[PDB]
């Protein structure tokens, strides 16, 4: 569990979270992204 | 820097597809089921070629979309991991912890 291994960890916990509060605003978001490019 | 360049070059849907597999497959489930079938075609066929990209590559795209989040207002907790990143990016490693210790203080 190294400094690295323990950050990693603490972003992909909040971003699974707000995919999980929000899937349908999120995958709007995507979209969105992905037309922006 | 091999690494670098594969990551830069990797499209924002890609980039999407690796967020998705390392959230996991019921939370990628949870997304695909709010997205139109051309979307779920590109992200599914991403996912299924990416499958097993580095995980550095991957904690690199992680903190893209953190920032995004955190901008955007969808995540509005985890500030310190996010200060700690921003300076890391402005200030580098060393000077970035000398003012995060004084953040956290």
């Amino acid at each position: 569990f190294s400094e690295e291994e323990v950050r990693y960890e603490i972003i992909l916990e909040k971003i699974r979270g707000t995919l999980k509060e929000r899937p349908d605003e999120i995958a709007m978001l995507f979209k969105l992204l992905i037309k922006d490019e | 820097p091999k690494q670098k360049a594969q990551l830069d070059e990797l499209s924002m849907s890609e980039k999407i597809a690796i967020l998705l597999i390392q959230v996991g497959e019921d939370t990628t489930g949870e997304i695909l089921r709010h997205l139109d079938i051309d979307s779920i075609t590109e992200i599914s066929k991403q996912i299924v070629q990416l499958n097993g990209t580095d995980k550095q590559i991957g904690a690199a795209v992680l903190e893209e979309f953190f920032a995004i989040f955190q901008s955007n207002q969808y995540i509005n907790t985890g500030g310190l991991e996010y200060a700690r990143e921003l300076l890391t990016r402005t200030l580098g490693s060393e000077e970035a912890k000398k003012v995060m210790d004084k953040l956290t203080k």
